[PDB]
């Protein structure tokens, strides 16, 4: 065979995301650490889509500089924002949005069909906002990258209690270092994850 | 820490929660055992009212435990003005004092000796007032009678612990706050053997008293302005002991009698013995 170590990753194009590097903000931060964290958040939340100079949110970044909010709060502010909502929420369908937010706020794709039920009903019962919170609030977000750590892709590496067929699902969502999910491409914003593969993982009643 | 906004963009009273962090709650992304960062052993977040319940439960379900919660309006308030205590004012009782001048010393003595605490007409002490104004008692002796009175023991000494009663005494009888654990320890011991009366005497008897506001001057706030043999921390302590005007020492409030000056702060200024 004589495949390299890297080979299997480089063939898929997941070489950067696979064991992704984790960026942490520290108790007192240099001017560069701040600006790294900020760049990493923006790249991960918005899905490597391009954020102009006007799109940036100055206040959230200031509060992050004073120390008045942690990184986890910064993430919520970005996620609960016109700019995010315009790209991944108002143009797509709720089925499409859920899989996006899952990927953005936790590097995996959705593990099974029930994950769509708890998050769609949540959205009708309460806001968008309460939904978004349920993600950052959830224990899996807290357990990994709980505070002061930028969210990073957890997909493409074995995680405990993973479902099988994340690996493939996230490959549908990631699709390479130059790809980016974009509200504004021809044929709009559409789900990549096909709905029949979800059911392939269990589907209980409700 | 300072909170920068009192309310969330969506209407909602922000509360500042303080917790002892735990490795589960936040951990460095390193190999090896998970550690939180040392400088954040006591972490603080500001949460809206809505997320407060869930946030607190998560903290507790992990190893965390909540040191305290406080409304962000109260927090993120000015440190108390020191205008009135920067220059105390000072009252002298002359010999051959007018009826009025004696009155004004009595009031001042209650105010300082009892903290902004209110004293009702039934609480007030005719007998000791009677002694002042026909002579026979000094201002210093009147003060010693107040700190012997039950009213004084009921508030400051019978509800709280001796460790708090000590600083509470240091404030009433000397403007200063306490400086170094040594002082707190000595008073605790003196109280055990001599008993409550001796302890009270030892402030009024001590050299700082008499050297300042010796006799016939109602005691006034010395702290808040630089004193001899006074560690700097002591000046910050004074800001904990003294909150505003129309802030008191009250047994009456919920968990009324706690310690303004955390014991670790005392140990900073001087640890030994
Ligand atoms: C310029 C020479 C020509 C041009 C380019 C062009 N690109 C876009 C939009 C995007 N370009 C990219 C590409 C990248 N993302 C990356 O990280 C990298 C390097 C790793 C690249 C090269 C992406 C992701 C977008 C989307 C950005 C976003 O959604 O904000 C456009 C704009 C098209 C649009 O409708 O957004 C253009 C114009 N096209 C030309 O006409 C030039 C000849
Ligand atoms: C061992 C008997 C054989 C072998 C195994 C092997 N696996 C990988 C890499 C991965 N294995 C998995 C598999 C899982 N993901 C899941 O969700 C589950 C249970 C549902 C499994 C079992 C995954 C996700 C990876 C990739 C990410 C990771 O490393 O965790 C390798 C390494 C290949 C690579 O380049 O990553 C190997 C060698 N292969 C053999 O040679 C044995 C016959
Ligand atoms: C070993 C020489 C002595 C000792 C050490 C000891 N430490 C703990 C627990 C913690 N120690 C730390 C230390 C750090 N955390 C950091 O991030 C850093 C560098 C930035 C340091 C130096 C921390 C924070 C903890 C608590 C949480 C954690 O696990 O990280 C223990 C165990 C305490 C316990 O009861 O859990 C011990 C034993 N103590 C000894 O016995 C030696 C004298
Ligand atoms: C003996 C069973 C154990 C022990 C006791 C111990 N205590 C100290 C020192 C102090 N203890 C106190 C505590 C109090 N403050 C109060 O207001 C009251 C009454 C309600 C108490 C009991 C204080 C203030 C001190 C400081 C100094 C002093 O003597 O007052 C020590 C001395 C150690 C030190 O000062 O650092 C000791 C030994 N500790 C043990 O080892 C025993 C198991
Ligand atoms: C009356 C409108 C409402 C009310 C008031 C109330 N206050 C207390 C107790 C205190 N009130 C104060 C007030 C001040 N201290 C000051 O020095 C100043 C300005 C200089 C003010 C206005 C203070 C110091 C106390 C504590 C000492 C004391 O014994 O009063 C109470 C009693 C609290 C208790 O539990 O004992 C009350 C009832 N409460 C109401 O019912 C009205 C709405």
């Amino acid at each position: 065979r004589a495949t390299a170590d890297g080979d299997a990753q480089t063939k898929l194009g997941i070489t950067a995301v696979a064991p992704a590097q984790a960026v942490e903000l520290r108790p007192n931060f240099g001017e560069t650490e701040l600006q790294a964290v900020i760049r990493a958040t923006y790249k991960q939340l918005f899905g490597n889509t391009y954020i102009l100079e006007a799109d940036r949110v100055v206040q959230a970044e200031s509060l992050l500089r004073n120390g008045s909010i942690n990184v986890r709060e910064f993430v919520r502010l970005l996620a609960k924002s016109e700019l995010y909502k315009e790209r991944f929420f108002h143009c797509t369908s709720n089925n499409r949005f859920i899989e996006l937010t899952f990927k953005h706020l936790l590097g995996r794709a959705p593990y099974n069909q029930s994950e769509f039920v708890e998050h769609l009903d949540r959205y009708q019962k309460s806001g968008y906002d309460a939904e978004i919170d349920s993600y950052i609030d959830s224990d899996e977000y807290r357990r990994v990258f709980g505070e002061n750590t930028v969210p990073y892709f957890r997909g493409f590496k074995y995680q405990t209690g993973q479902a099988a067929g994340v690996f493939e699902r996230t490959l549908k969502l990631y699709g390479g270092d130059a790809d980016s999910d974009t509200n504004r491409n021809r044929q709009g914003q559409l789900r990549q994850v096909d709905p029949q593969e979800l059911l392939r993982s269990g589907r209980g009643i409700v | 820490m300072n909170v920068l906004t009192t309310s969330s963009q969506r209407g909602g009273k922000l509360f500042k929660v303080t917790m002892t962090l735990s490795p589960a709650l936040s951990h460095h992304p390193w190999p090896s055992l998970d550690t939180y960062e040392p400088s954040q052993n006591s972490y603080s977040v500001v949460v809206p009212l809505d997320r407060l319940l869930a946030e607190m439960t998560y903290i507790k379900n992990k190893g965390g435990r909540v040191l305290d919660i406080s409304p962000a309006d109260l927090e993120a308030l000015g440190p108390p003005d020191i205008s009135s205590v920067a220059i105390p004012l000072k009252v002298e009782l002359w010999a051959k004092a007018d009826v009025s001048d004696v009155q004004a010393a009595i009031v001042a003595a209650y105010k300082q000796i009892f903290g902004n605490t209110y004293v009702l007409e039934s609480e007030r002490l005719t007998s000791a007032e009677s002694l002042l104004r026909n002579g026979s008692i000094s201002v210093r002796e009147f003060v010693r009678l107040l700190a012997k009175s039950e009213l004084y023991k009921e508030r400051f000494f019978f509800c709280t612990s001796n460790n708090r009663f000590t600083e509470l005494n240091f404030k009433h009888f000397l403007g200063r706050a306490p400086y170094n654990q040594s002082e707190i320890a000595a008073h605790l011991d003196r109280y055990q053997t001599f008993g409550y009366d001796a302890e009270i005497d030892s402030y009024i008897d001590s050299d700082e008293y008499i050297q300042a506001f010796g006799e016939n001057v109602v005691p006034y706030y010395r702290g808040f302005k630089s004193q001899s043999g006074q560690t700097v921390e002591s000046f910050n302590r004074m800001f904990k002991l003294y909150r505003g005007d129309a802030g008191s020492d009250t047994n009456l409030n919920l968990q009324g009698q706690k310690r303004r000056v955390d014991p670790k702060n005392l140990l900073r200024s001087g640890r030994g013995i």
